[PDB]
């Protein structure tokens, strides 16, 4: 999974 | 015309044609006024999806040049730090082009707590973006300006944004991101997004519906990153 | 160059800037030489990607169109129907480039019943994908170019290539779609389909374990059609 | 519904 930015 | 421009940007989002849906919030955003939200949302999105598509790319011609120096196929290398390259120049000048709008148009023309805390997340997102590719005193130049980017958004979003608010989360959330991925610090981005979700539940008791599914949104993203990261 | 252009080309596969692809793999379509099957597959990805990415819009655009049809807003579908067209243009001069490419440098070049078959199915394919949007006597015109040009490496096939051989297979994939979309025969879509799967059967005992592979795939395909539209 | 296939 690919860490979350926003 | 501004109509007309955020009409043209809501289809190209549909169409998932991200290069024209720049083109109609850009002419927006020359007319030196204050985005409502949807306009802000749109510039975003735009910007953040051909950004996005460049940076997917990188990292998978970064993948390929890292995986043909260990094989040691020397010969074929050569093509892809040029391909690379191209890629890192594409970046920089998407980079530059938002931070030219913002600097120029978007913070110079902001009065309003949301927005300037929005801008100045957006300035330190791209500084991160330029720092991600970036090396030597590059990568410090950009990491530094990503930082003070943040820290002047903070220090606005601590003092007009209360913690539930998804701007400020959001906000906590690439901060977080650019402590882990570029200081490679990874128990600030821990300790500094657990912090803002465990800000934002407390005063979460009191929201309209459409908040609270919006405030819950950020916190996942927070506590997904804190699953993933632990 | 042509030994080092397939590595540029099979870069902007990995990298998804398939733009590229394209502009590569036409500098090795250009050289007028028999593609390798690794070329042949390599150009007529590149293509799909590219088209797909406008036909993907183009879908979506209409279900906007339609979607303000029933919802009767006539001063957005003024916009929305500039926008259509925009996009049909793109769709127009994509398929031309590339069937230009076939019919003078890839087609006569041809001299391998695989190679022959690929690309008269290509031609159908383009041809089919102008029929996807047209209207009136435009529809009629590419439509039976194409049911020439998939009936011509339908007939090459059934001499040269084994019922059980991929691109024969994928050639009556397209073909029975041809039926059910252009032509709007339902019937003639699936006899097709379920032919070309059935003579299939027979064959695999022969064939390779990765031959055994590329044709069970495909006559999944072709079984998944079958399903959805019965 | 879920698409048709095509190669």
């Amino acid at each position: 999974r690919r860490r979350n930015s926003n | 015309d501004r109509e007309d421009l955020v009409y043209q940007a809501k289809l190209a989002e549909q169409a998932e044609r991200y290069d024209e849906m720049v083109e109609s919030m850009k002419k927006v955003a020359g007319m030196d006024v204050e985005l409502t939200v949807e306009e802000r949302n749109l510039l975003s999105v735009a910007y953040k999806n051909v950004i996005g598509a460049r940076r997917a790319s990188w990292r998978i011609i970064s993948s390929i040049e890292q995986k043909e120096e260990n094989k040691g196929g020397e010969d074929k290398l050569k093509m892809i730090r040029e391909y690379r390259q191209m890629v890192e120049t594409e970046l920089k000048l998407i980079c530059c082009d938002i931070l030219d709008v913002l600097d120029k148009h978007l913070i110079p023309a902001a009065n309003t707590g949301e927005s300037k805390v929005f801008y100045y997340k957006m300035k330190g997102d791209y500084h991160r973006y330029l720092a991600e590719f970036a090396t030597g005193n590059d990568r410090k130049e950009a990491a530094e300006n990503s930082l003070v980017a943040y820290k002047a958004a903070s220090d606005i979003a601590m003092t007009e944004l209360p913690p539930t608010h998804p701007i400020r989360l959001g906000l906590a959330l690439n901060f977080s991101v650019f402590y882990y991925e570029i200081l490679n610090s990874p128990d600030r981005a821990c300790r500094l997004a657990k912090a803002a979700f465990d800000d934002a539940i407390a005063e979460l008791d009191t929201l309209s519906e459409e908040s609270y599914k919006d405030s819950t949104l950020i916190m996942q993203l927070l506590r997904d990153n804190l699953t993933l990261w632990t």
